[PDB]
């Protein structure tokens, strides 16, 4: 379980948990087509640019610890 | 009690992926498109100029990547599909039965559009000897493709190419002339960014164009090359190599395009031309949304569309075995497409990211006219400017 | 990320003025060609700018032809998200058009400066909009519904009962115990169903004596709702941002006086494409009611109720058989796919069932004989659903 | 510490048995002790020691140098007492040390090859794989010019052995560095004027490149062919022969693509066909045989017609290699789409069956296989009857082996094409030669059995006129007393019963039925098994009333055979009892069925899986015929007596009855057994419930509310095992009812499984975790995350361990589904914790 | 003793089962509903271990199958399930 990214333990901070679920969420946006469609419709941006911003968000989705 | 029964009346019309090739095994070129949950095979007629839907099949999954390949000496293109399953599938269309025959299906991970389970990215060796399926982060797998004596395609065991704490913007197979297969990809390591309470490690952390090599003789994959890029890029383009043109990749980036073949090849960049008097906010950048590629025994070129729908014809001048300059030229303007396919007999398929789809006929290659042709060697510092004009290189032949 | 026609005009004019500033005198000619030509935005794209900019327009259009009857160009940074046409109990039979608008909406990070609610007179039997008043409000109102001679408006997490005034819309009631944000609201003759953006549906009753909105039920699961429709006085069918569809039902013996009722879910089903419209309607004259839905990928589907338990067991066994004899093409597990976020509850995948006609003849013979039938019988029984609820044009 | 040493390991690890301080006595290059331990830790040791010493010897690979490494490794790889797995480990460590030492291995390259190259010809296929592997890794470590300069002097060596192994080694390095890297070496050596042995060795390098590379040649095929094509006109016969053989190898590896690359080779070959004899002509003909399938239709007609004369001439060659080569070539030509069947029927078949179908060809096994397979492949194109007719009359030969050959040939032919091609005369000839060839058998040739059953089943209803004669011969054969021919005849009956039913000869199957019934007292177990198989084969197609041994008499005769120790007799007997149970239904006492049932119960624990399946199925049939009430009481009584040791079979029986008959019948009783105060029977009914729900799977969707209170009081702590197996019941119910709308009941049991989340005994806590995963898939990850959110940030650490563990189980499974269930957590000052995208509203 | 799963990347090698363990699931030892075919890694299926039983390491007579319960829980999607002993070397039985 330690080798599986996203797994947690007792000494897991809240920042680690929410950066894990943030990256998971962004990857799911990349995956499910109609989700990326809804997002690309909300903010008037093409699918490519929305995926690009979602990839730039992967470095630090929330902020430094 | 209330039990229900679902039925579809009008299947999904938007297109998420589109590839072209000889899927019927004949001289005819067909287009396989993914509408998300439905895989569809279309055949544009070079006579009437209409697109007919040959086949439509519900896959009951989330299609995340779609690629076609061909073995050496082959006459028929297969279909590799990266799905939300933990499995990779290679399919073959059968004209006599009008159905996709699942040739291979290999399992490796768990289901769902996961973060570290491959399926999101799919890049194949341009000679058909290996395929690489990869996730958004960490895990990357490569299968070796080889036919048996009965000419039936056979798959190998997966070779691991994992790299912890690494994000993949895009993967693209590099055209090497029957050398060891090369998979170039954009990576970004966040291990430093995750351990810096100041946030300075987040900045200055630039993506790295990395070349993965499949040692066919040693049967393993090694991170052969890796160099950081100047600015973040969104996707890559396979530059035809071997006998046809020089090997390498075209990295598309915000306001720039960079041919960066590895070895003694110097990085060649060209700024993205902007329309004359953009009513847009100048603070906003500009990227390409998709790219088509046409390869001829004589020449080759590319078609790269911007966020505004500007299709440019990108040509590369070459000397000896090295590239000299990147020559862009304003081709035309179509709606923002999610995929483009340049077919023989002069036809361009434009699957718009939203709304109706289009099929044009190529009347002129884009040259022989008096429009400005931009080069990477042209000095400026300021970008190039051009005038958006009505359709003069294409003619609308069909609209879906 | 849009300019309105006026703002676009000012930035084009201003850009001409900046353009003349260069010493050069062909600037006036370049400005002749530039100002004269407004490129078609349908093909050459629409000029986009600003992270906080918007563009909203109200339109009165006749559905018979393609003509637009009235056009209302709103301000620059105003963004309409709700609209309704209804009468008011305090006024006569005059039709009014309420439009919920937002001021300086910035998303990612979410921050709103204000909101408005336009009121229009809709005179000339629905052919022109006459400005009445523009009632401001603090948060964006993304929900407007006619309710008992008045209008329910959902501003932020606050569901308010509104009445019409000659100067502004008077706030007659308010409820602020709603969790996150109001995306939509639909009301039966007595009750109020509100769609929380993240916390599923909530069931509210309006006490007429005190103008009090008492929350008397909610859901046990969180649901990112996109749209819904009231199937009856107790059940609601709702869509999902993640492409799911559900039917949630109140306990049978309930009254709106009690509190904290847990609404049980009687249907879960992952469609696989994000649904944005559910509607209970009859597709053809003489047929039965079906639950037609649309999707974000340009698809039209239907949900169809069973008439007897025998058919339920039949189509269910068909589903089980085809799940093994005709597995999904891309290695996915069908039962897991339809159970993407919630396990399937009382839905049979007819798209999988109709693939019975695509299997090999030996598999059709095996699956049919396992049901003590023949392949043509199975095919006809599958066509019966479309004959009853959809389109069948066979004429004997 | 040191692991165990074997007697043959003393020769290689002797200097570790004496303890000396390494620093005190540390002569430079006497640190071998170090590597010794590592090597001794890899060959003999546990996986952790092997990986640890592996990484240790790879990190210090540069520091140790290639000298000590190979000087100490090669003797181990040379030891005759070396196991195959140990050799595999030595191969892996050889690779992992070769990767570090890039250039250092060059001066030792030769010293490696003289130890490794023999492995390329070892009988062990895996040893050859390992040799090729380490030669490849050596070719990547050192340079291409290093391997070339190391192996070049052995090219023109006078011994054929070193030339052969050298050519194979060059093929291996060609696979390691790619064909283009070694193209110029072959282009130079294949035209060397120094000696013919050099060009012969290089051409052998081309051939072995073909065999080894296989289909990966196609891009470089014209390069290799253009490099090698000159060897067909050299004055040396050996280089012409090996050149043609390498052309044939390239054609075989390129199949079916790549006809263009052999263009410049088509005319020479053909020309040589007219001016070469001996084994060089054999090599040329072999190349033609592997080249013709690669061609198009018209050119296959032209070329095949252009070589068929010399081929027919060589049909009668005294050499054996020539006969086998030209036979393979005939198969290859007549497999091509361009060679029409009329041409083969006119110019090929008469000399083929004249010269190749002799009695001397049926004696050699290789000639046997080649001729039979080639003949069937002929039948696949020229027609069935056209081949069968030419060899039917030979079914009446005095030599039994010839009858075996023609019988097998006709068997495979009719098995492939069928009987529609056969006229009446060839039909009666078939039945004649098959009857005669089957009557005079010296042994029990299974080929005659497969031929008989295959031709009978192929003719189908066309065999009706012959069934009296056939059944007479089968009866006479059945009473021959050579036990194996009784077995064989019973097998034939079992294979032709279905065709006997479709021929309106039910009474004949009646005579066979009573004759087989009068043989159940057989002592030889295999023969008895074949008898029971034939009986089962007749019962399945015949009506229950037309059985000449009536079931009223037949079944009680089968009841004692269930005690037979042989597995075949058990399987066939049980299967027959089950056919009578499902179809015959009645005709036996309910007490008699019962007696059978409890005879069969122990056979649920049988060692062979087939017997278990048969026992389960027949137990289901007899449980359907009898009814659950009477049998279930005796099983419930058997759960208490002989407990723990032999109750598992009774549990399986209870689940079986609960499946064939609705569990509405047996579940209430099972409830009644739970009430009694004795505790071990409580575990009995709990275990039986777990296996019951796991077995019935989906049928439990309508039987959960009934077992809810039992799992309530049982699941609430009475006994630790009670909660264990009760959680197991929850898991099996959850997995079996998954996807059938039972979220209320399972969600209710969750509130009682959850109190047991905190427990220390491993078995019960793993049962609880399994129940939580089953409830995760059947209820949904949303509810599980809801229950799991409280203790994820609980102040206590002992709670955070368990709740984080559960959250890991729910995260690994359905990670993409959790995106829709993560609660909103508002951002603080330093970070942004809100997913704004999901808050978008259109 | 101390037995553990291989958990490496499974390949194209089909797992086998001996006559004693012909109907068991490799993970949970359940005999009910053998569902999905078992794949094993290349190292666990090599040389002397080719065709050997996945459970006990004896001579394999049939193919190994994950039970249906494991397939539902995606327990087939983990690593290679060949049981290895962390004490016995590669020569040991
Ligand atoms: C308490 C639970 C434990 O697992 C327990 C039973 C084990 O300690 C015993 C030990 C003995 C030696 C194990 C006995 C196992 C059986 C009788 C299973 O038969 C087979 O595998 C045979 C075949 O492969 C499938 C036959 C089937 C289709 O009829 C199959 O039907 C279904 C629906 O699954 C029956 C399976 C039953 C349980
Ligand atoms: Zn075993
Ligand atoms: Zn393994
Ligand atoms: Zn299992």
């Amino acid at each position: 379980q330690s080798k599986y990214i996203g797994t947690g333990h007792a000494d897991t901070t809240k920042w680690e948990w929410l950066v894990n679920q943030h990256r998971d969420s962004y990857c799911s946006y990349m995956g499910h087509f109609d989700l990326l469609n809804y997002f690309a419709i909300a903010e008037n941006e093409s699918k490519a640019r929305v995926r690009f911003n979602l990839m730039e968000k992967m470095l630090q989705p929330c902020g430094p610890p | 009690d209330m039990f229900l029964y679902n039925l579809t009346l009008q299947r999904a019309t938007g297109i998420s992926f589109a590839i072209h090739g000889n899927f019927s095994g004949t001289k005819q070129q067909e287009i396989v498109v993914s509408r998300g949950k439905i895989l569809e095979l279309l055949r544009p007629d070079p006579n009437t100029g209409k697109v007919h839907t040959l086949l439509t099949v519900e896959v009951f999954g989330v299609i995340r990547s779609l690629m076609a390949f061909r073995l050496t000496g082959g006459t028929k293109d297969y279909i590799v599909v990266g799905s939300d399953s933990g499995r990779i599938v290679i399919l073959e269309y059968q004209p006599s039965k009008n159905m996709f025959e699942k040739i291979h299906q290999e399992t490796f991970g768990k289901s769902g559009c996961r973060r570290i389970v491959p399926g999101q990215f799919l890049a194949v060796d341009p000679k058909g000897r290996a395929v690489m399926i990869s996730a958004i982060e960490k895990q990357k797998l490569v299968y070796i493709l080889n036919r048996d004596a009965a000419a039936r395609l056979t798959i190998s065991s997966p070779l691991e190419a994992h790299k912890a704490n690494t994000l993949v913007y895009h993967v693209v197979g590099v055209d090497v002339g029957f050398e060891n297969p090369m998979f170039a990809c954009l990576e970004m390591d966040y291990e430093e960014a995750d351990n810096d309470p100041t946030g300075e490690a987040a900045a200055n952390t630039q993506q790295t164009l990395t070349f993965y090599e499949l040692d066919l003789g040693l049967n393993h994959v090694v991170r052969k090359y890796s160099e950081p890029l100047e600015e973040h890029g969104n996707f890559l383009i396979t530059v035809p190599g071997g006998s046809d043109g020089p090997s390498g990749v075209l990295i598309c980036s915000e306001n720039y395009i960079t041919y960066k073949n590895f070895g003694d090849q110097p990085d060649i960049r060209c700024p993205i031309p902007r329309r004359r008097n953009d009513l847009d906010d100048p603070e906003r950048g500009m990227i390409f949304v998709c790219s088509a590629t046409h390869k001829t025994k004589s020449m080759f070129f590319f078609l790269a569309q911007t966020e505004q729908g500007d299709i440019f014809k990108i040509t590369l001048e070459t000397d000896e075995d090295m590239v000299t300059e990147i020559r862009l030229k304003y081709f035309d303007t179509v709606p923002v497409a999610a995929a483009m396919c340049v077919l023989k007999t002069g036809f361009l398929f434009v699957a718009s990211e939203f709304g109706n789809h289009y099929l044009y006929q190529i009347a002129h290659l884009g040259d022989d006219d008096e429009e400005p042709e931009f080069s990477s060697a042209m000095p400026l510092e300021d970008t190039f400017f051009f005038q958006p004009r009505p359709l003069k290189n294409l003619v609308l032949v069909d609209e879906l | 990320n849009a300019y309105t026609e006026a703002t676009k005009a000012q930035r084009k004019q201003q850009m001409a003025e900046e353009m003349v500033e260069a010493a050069g005198e062909l600037a006036a000619e370049m400005a002749a060609a530039f100002l004269n030509e407004n490129l078609p935005e349908s093909i050459f794209g629409a000029p986009k700018a600003g992270n906080g900019q918007w563009a909203s327009v109200i339109r009165v259009m006749n559905p018979i032809q393609g003509n637009t009857l009235d056009l209302v160009q709103l301000e620059q940074n105003e963004a309409a998200f709700s609209v309704a046409v209804c009468r008011f109990s305090n006024t006569g039979e005059d039709w009014y058009v309420l439009v919920g608008v937002a001021k300086d909406l910035i998303l990612n990070p979410r921050s709103v400066a204000g909101g408005f609610v336009y009121t229009y007179k809709l005179v000339n039997n629905g052919e022109k909009l006459e400005f009445l008043h523009k009632t401001p409000v603090e948060e964006v109102p993304a929900a407007i519904a006619p309710f008992q001679g008045r209008v329910l408006i959902g501003v932020g997490k606050l569901l308010r009962v509104y009445d019409l005034g000659k100067k502004k819309l008077l706030r007659k009631c308010e409820n602020k115990h709603i969790a996150n944000y109001i995306s939509g609201i639909q009301t039966i003759g007595h009750r109020v169903i509100v769609s929380d953006v993240q916390e599923s549906f909530i069931w509210v009753r309006y006490k007429r004596n005190e103008n009090q909105l008492i929350i008397f039920a909610d859901d046990t699961y969180p649901r990112w709702v996109t749209t819904a429709s009231l199937l009856d006085y107790d059940t609601v069918a709702g869509a999902d941002k993640f492409g799911n569809i559900c039917v949630v039902r109140l306990p049978p013996n309930t009254n709106d006086e009690v509190d904290s009722q847990k609404a049980e879910v009687i249907m879960n089903y992952h469609v696989g494409e994000t649904v944005l419209s559910l509607q209970k309607t009859t597709l053809i004259p003489g047929g039965s009611e079906s639950l037609v839905y649309t999707t974000l990928s340009g698809g039209i589907g239907i949900l169809v109720p069973f008439t007897s338990h025998e058919d339920h067991d039949f189509f269910q066994h068909v589903e089980m058989h085809l799940r093994s004899e005709h597995p999904p093409l891309c290695g996915r597990d069908h039962l897991s796919f339809r159970s993407y976020y919630f396990p399937v509850k009382n839905v049979i995948d007819g798209d999988l069932c109709e693939q019975f006609n695509s299997m090999e003849p030996n598999k059709q013979k095996n699956v049919s004989e396992e049901l003590d039938r023949t392949p043509p019988e199975v095919s006809k029984k599958l066509e019966d659903i479309r004959t009853r609820y959809a389109f069948d044009y066979k004429d004997d | 510490n040191l692991p165990f040493l074997k007697p043959d390991d003393i020769q290689y690890f002797d200097k570790l048995l004496v303890d000396v301080d390494e620093s005190t006595l540390s002569p430079e290059e006497q640190k071998e002790r170090k590597i010794m331990k590592l090597l001794l830790k890899i060959k003999n040791g546990t996986p952790p020691m092997r990986k640890a010493a592996l990484r240790q010897i790879t990190d210090k690979a540069r520091e140790f140098g290639a000298g000590p490494l190979f000087n100490q490794i090669l003797p181990l790889l040379m030891s005759p007492t070396l196991e195959d797995q140990e050799r595999h480990l030595l191969v892996k460590v050889i690779d992992r040390i070769l990767y570090k030492l890039d250039d250092l291995v060059r001066p030792y390259v030769h010293k490696i090859l003289v130890v490794i190259e023999p492995l390329l010809i070892d009988e062990d296929y895996y040893a050859r794989v390992e040799g090729r592997e380490i030669i490849s890794n050596l070719a990547k470590a050192a340079g291409l010019a290093t391997m070339i300069s190391t192996m070049r002097p052995d090219i023109d060596n006078m011994d054929e052995y070193v030339r052969n192994t050298t050519a194979r080694a060059f093929a291996v390095v060609a696979s390691a560095l790619g064909i283009p890297s070694l193209l110029p070496f072959l282009k130079a050596v294949c035209k060397s004027k120094k000696s013919w042995q050099a060009r012969h060795t290089g051409i052998k390098i081309v051939q072995q490149i073909a065999i080894l590379m296989g289909c990966a040649i196609l891009p470089h095929l014209r390069s290799l062919v253009e490099i090698i094509e000159h060897g067909l006109v050299d004055e040396q016969q050996k280089v012409r022969t090996i050149s043609a053989l390498a052309i044939a190898a390239l054609a075989e590896a390129a199949t079916p693509y790549g006809i263009e690359s052999f263009d410049s080779v088509l005319k020479p070959l053909w020309k040589g066909i007219r001016q070469h004899r001996g084994k060089g002509l054999a090599a040329f003909l072999k190349a033609i045989g592997y080249l013709i399938p690669l061609m198009d239709a018209e050119y296959a007609n032209y070329y095949t017609r252009e070589v068929m004369l010399i081929l027919i001439r060589e049909f009668q060659s005294p050499d054996e290699e020539m006969k086998k080569i030209v036979l393979k070539v005939v198969k290859q030509c007549c497999g091509t789409d361009g060679v029409e069947a009329n041409y083969i029927k006119t110019e090929i078949l008469p000399p083929f069956f004249k010269h190749f179908w002799q009695h001397r060809m049926a004696l050699d096994r290789r000639n046997y296989r080649q001729l039979v397979d080639t003949t069937v492949e002929l039948a696949n194109k020229v027609g069935a009857a056209e081949i069968i007719s030419r060899i039917v009359d030979d079914l009446k030969d005095e030599a039994e082996q010839y009858r075996k050959m023609v019988m097998e040939t006709i068997e495979k032919i009719m098995g492939n094409l069928g009987a529609a091609d056969i006229d009446h005369k060839l039909e009666e000839q078939l039945i004649d030669g098959i009857l005669y060839a089957f009557q005079e058998q010296t042994t029990e040739d299974s080929v005659m059995l497969n031929g008989f059953g295959t031709v009978v089943n192929a003719l189908g209803k066309r065999v009706k006129p012959y069934l009296p004669q056939i059944c007479g011969t089968v009866l006479w054969r059945l009473n021959n007393k050579s036990a194996k021919v009784r077995q064989q005849a019973a097998d034939l009956i079992s294979r032709t019963a279905v065709v006997m039913k479709t021929c309106q000869e039910e009474k004949l199957m009646g005579h066979l039925g009573v004759v087989l019934y009068e043989y159940l007292g057989e002592e030889y177990p295999e023969v008895l098994g074949s008898i029971l198989g034939a009986l089962k084969a007749i019962v399945n197609v015949i009506g229950m009333h037309k059985m000449t041994p009536p079931i009223k008499d037949l079944l009680p005769r089968l009841t004692p055979i269930l005690k037979n120790r042989h597995e075949k007799v058990q399987e066939n007997c049980i299967d027959l009892v089950g056919r009578i149970a499902d179809r015959g239904a009645e005709y036996v006492s309910a007490r008699e069925w019962m007696r059978i049932c409890f005879e069969l119960l122990e056979l649920l624990k049988a060692h062979k899986k087939a017997i278990r399946r048969a026992t389960v199925n027949t137990f289901g049939y007899i449980a359907k015929a009898i009814g659950p009430h009477d049998v279930l009481a005796t099983l419930l009584n058997n759960l208490k007596v002989q407990e723990r040791q032999n109750r598992v079979c009774t549990t399986v029986a209870i689940a079986i009855v609960a499946e064939t008959c609705s569990p509405f019948t047996v579940l209430p009783a099972l409830m009644n057994e739970y009430r009694v105060p004795e505790l071990n029977v409580q575990n009995g009914v709990l275990k039986s419930l777990s296996f019951l729900f796991e077995y019935i799977g989906e049928m439990g969707k309508d039987y959960i509310y009934a077992v809810t209170p039992l799992l309530e009081d049982a699941l609430m702590d009475r006994d630790l095992v009670h909660r264990q197996t009760a959680s197991a019941v929850v898991q099996h119910m959850s997995l079996g009812v998954y996807g059938f709308g039972c979220e209320d009941s399972l969600n209710h049991l969750l509130n009682y499984v959850w109190p047991n989340v905190f427990e220390t005994s491993p078995h019960v806590i793993q049962a609880v975790m399994g129940a939580l995963e089953g409830l995760r898939v059947a209820i949904g990850p949303c509810r599980m995350l809801q229950y799991c959110l409280q203790g994820l940030f609980h102040p206590a650490r002992k709670v955070r361990d368990v709740y984080w563990k559960i959250y890991n189980s729910i995260y690994i499974g359905s990670q993409d589904a959790l995106i829709a269930h993560y609660p909103r957590i508002y951002n603080d000052d330093k970070n942004t914790y809100i997913r704004y995208e999901l808050d978008y509203i259109l | 003793p101390d037995l553990i799963f291989c958990r490496k990347q499974a390949g194209v090698a089909i797992g086998r089962l001996c006559e004693k363990c012909d109907g068991k699931c490799v993970i949970c030892d359940s005999y009910v509903r053998p569902c999905t075919l078992v794949r094993i890694c290349d190292e666990c299926n090599y040389g002397s271990y080719q065709g050997r039983c996945v459970i006990c390491g004896g001579p394999g007579v049939s193919d190994a199958y994950y039970c249906k319960e494991c397939t539902i829980q995606e327990k087939d999607r983990d690593g290679c399930p060949k049981i290895v002993n962390l004490g016995s070397s590669k020569t040991d039985l």
